[PDB]
């Protein structure tokens, strides 16, 4: 039930283009565990930006709302961040989570991947 | 959720006895009262619902007034088949018992 | 008119927990009121357990409060009894009634055969 | 001239089961066009009349309206059957109906944690008597004890939530649906588009 | 949604860390464990229990707009920032605090 992340190593610190790439392994892309990612500048602490259900049902933060989108599919059983037009505004490592067991009014994020640093502006 | 109380527990009576049982109602209600009938033994049956008006066919020798705090109820005779357990059952709590009564045939 | 009936006697182990339901026989069963009740061998009548089609199924005794719960089904018209914990004074005999009124919980004239659960070594 | 025949639809809420959003409009223009423009159906199909021949079926009103039904119960739009929302929130007329039209808001009206904006009555009383409005929300007394507006084992509250996980499956969707109504029964008439 | 930076504190010797905000007693809360070198992990949720493969030594506590974590023994397994998680049902979006970092010799 456990999850793995991957993405880009370094690239220039001025451009459009990021990717992440995750898979589950232990579960599947189908339903119960939506998908998010977070945020979090090195020294300091976290910032959230979105999370994804499989049947539509977007949505993403209310900041740095303009640029965002998830790509998902179980062809591999993969989910994907769309992050466009990155200026080195945030730099950071962009862990995945999942909400688990849903409760009655509370979600809690769980589980992780190991979490893929990226350089600035990718 | 009231300490519901029954006075007395047990009862005395020969045949066709004017007889009358008391329970006690110490919650102020407006007539939200049923009495209740058991044969040891078989099942529960009710005699008169909302301590006013007899429920079914059973006869009219069975009546109880009540009317506020004080609830009582009689039966003024006791010939064959009456001589069982008798309860009395609360509304405004929502469903507590009497502590029931053991009339005996004299 | 309408009758009702239910399970058996059971002479489970104690120490754990039990089950028991209670068939209806006819009329509307979900939008009716269905009310259980305990009768001890040396003591008298003992209030637990509701269910209603508002769905609360929670109105029970605070000396039963925690211990225990109707899961009764709508579907197959059958009331149902779990029990926490097996005891002594769980030794009393079981009845599932029914009353007239059509929502009320409040006056209940029906009655079942009644249910003999007693619990020993 | 045209009406809002089913732009209604990109509305944000249908309400409840209280309020129909009840339109009622006596002439416009209006053709099949305006029924497809949206694609995804559920319930579709209509008792009244076949809608392969739809057109120039004029008839003066509508007496249009619609509201959100949970997904596990969507057969009892239909007339005369037994269910909950078709006893005791709106039971259709069961001689002669327009048409419905159902589909899915789990994109639009199906909120995480819960969305406690909708709501469904319950039982009140005798049988709900056809095409009429239940909107008193007081609260319920079963009997007896006339009760003072709290809860308890005779107070009762009318009101219940759908809740609407998005996280349920099949069973449990926002399901939008509509129904109107198709007679004439007097002199005047309604638009005959094709002609 | 506010809490201390960072506190210090005598290996073995049980440690308070608390976490403010208007009528959190409402809501429920959630917290997490980072330690610098790796992710994070739940610890408490619902504020009154931990999942599997975290032992007794962590007990949370509500207290109105008060919660706080409280640390019975001490060493550097733990020795780690420990974070605020609040969910919102009224916008539907996660919230953060900024975590607060404990300190030993």
């Amino acid at each position: 039930v456990q999850l793995q992340e991957s993405g880009p190593g370094l690239l220039k610190p001025s451009q459009t283009l990021s990717l992440t790439c995750s898979v589950s392994g232990g579960s599947v892309s189908s339903t119960t565990y939506y998908w998010s990612w977070i945020r979090q500048h090195p020294g300091k602490g976290l910032e959230w930006i979105g999370y994804i259900l499989y049947n539509w049902n977007s949505s993403y933060n209310p900041s740095l709302k303009s640029r965002v989108t998830i790509s998902i599919d179980t062809s591999k059983n993969q989910f994907s961040l769309r992050l466009s037009s990155v200026t080195a505004a945030d730099t950071a490592v962009y862990y995945c989570a999942g909400f688990g067991d849903y409760g009655g009014n509370s979600f809690w994020f769980d589980p992780w991947g190991q979490g893929t640093l990226v350089t600035v502006s990718s | 959720d009231i300490q519901m109380t029954q006075s007395p527990s047990s009862l005395s009576a020969s045949v066709g006895d004017r007889v009358t049982i008391r329970c006690q109602a110490s919650q102020d209600i407006t007539n939200y009262l049923n009495w209740y009938q058991q044969k040891p033994g078989k099942a529960p049956k009710l005699l008169i619902f909302d301590a006013s008006n007899l429920a079914t066919g059973v006869p009219s020798r069975f009546s109880g007034s009540g009317s506020g705090t004080d609830f009582t109820f009689t039966i003024s005779s006791l010939q064959a088949e009456d001589i069982a357990t008798y309860f009395c059952q609360q509304y405004d709590d929502p469903l507590t018992f009497g502590g029931g009564t053991k009339v005996e045939i004299q | 008119q309408v009758q009702l009936v239910q399970s058996g006697a059971e002479v489970k182990r104690p120490g754990s927990s039990v089950k028991v339901s209670c068939k209806a026989s006819g009329g509307p069963f979900r939008k009716y009121a269905i009310s259980w009740v305990r009768q001890a061998p040396g003591q008298g009548l003992e209030w637990m357990g509701s269910n209603i089609p508002v769905f609360e199924a929670t109105h029970y005794a605070p000396k039963f409060q925690g211990r225990v719960t109707i899961t009764a089904d709508d579907s197959t018209s059958t009331a149902y009894m779990e029990l926490s914990s097996l005891r002594s004074e769980d030794t009393a005999v079981y009845y599932c009634a029914r009353g007239e009124t059509v929502v009320a919980t409040a006056t209940l004239d029906y009655w079942g055969q009644g249910t003999l659960v007693t619990v020993s070594s | 001239n045209l009406c809002p025949f089913h732009e209604v639809f990109n509305a944000t809420t249908f309400a409840s089961v209280y309020a129909w959003n009840r339109k009622r409009i006596s002439n416009c223009v209006a053709d099949y066009s305006v029924i497809y423009n949206f694609a995804p159906f559920f319930a579709f199909k209509c008792y009244g009349v076949s809608p392969t021949k739809l057109n120039d079926l004029c008839f003066t009103n509508v007496y249009a309206d619609s509201f959100v039904i949970r997904g596990n119960e969507v057969s009892q739009i239909a007339p005369g059957q037994t269910g909950n929302i078709a006893d005791y929130n709106y039971k259709l007329p069961d001689d002669f109906t327009g048409c419905v039209i159902a589909w899915n808001s789990n994109k639009l009206d199906s909120k995480p944690s819960g969305n406690y904006n909708y709501l469904y009555r319950l039982f009140r009383k005798s049988k709900l008597k056809p095409f009429e409005r239940d909107i008193s929300t007081e609260i319920y007394q079963a009997g007896n004890k006339p009760c003072n507006g709290v809860a308890g084992s005779n107070c009762y509250s009318p009101l219940q939530s759908y809740g609407f996980r998005p996280t349920y499956g099949v069973g449990h969707q926002p399901y939008r649906v509509v129904v109107l109504s198709f007679e004439l029964l007097h002199a005047p008439a309604t638009v005959c588009g094709p002609k | 949604l506010t809490q201390p930076p960072s506190v210090s504190v005598a290996p073995g010797k049980t440690a308070r860390i608390t976490c403010g905000g208007n009528n959190i007693g409402s809501k429920s809360v959630h917290w997490y464990q980072q330690k610098p070198g790796q992710a994070p992990a739940l610890v408490i949720y619902y504020d009154s229990d931990r999942p599997s493969g975290i032992p007794e030594r962590f007990s949370g506590s509500n207290s109105g707009n008060t919660a706080t974590l409280t640390i019975s023994r001490v060493e550097a397994g733990d020795e780690a920032d420990y974070y605020c998680q609040v969910w919102d049902s009224s916008s539907d979006h996660p919230i953060f605090g900024t975590g607060t970092k404990v300190t030993v010799l």
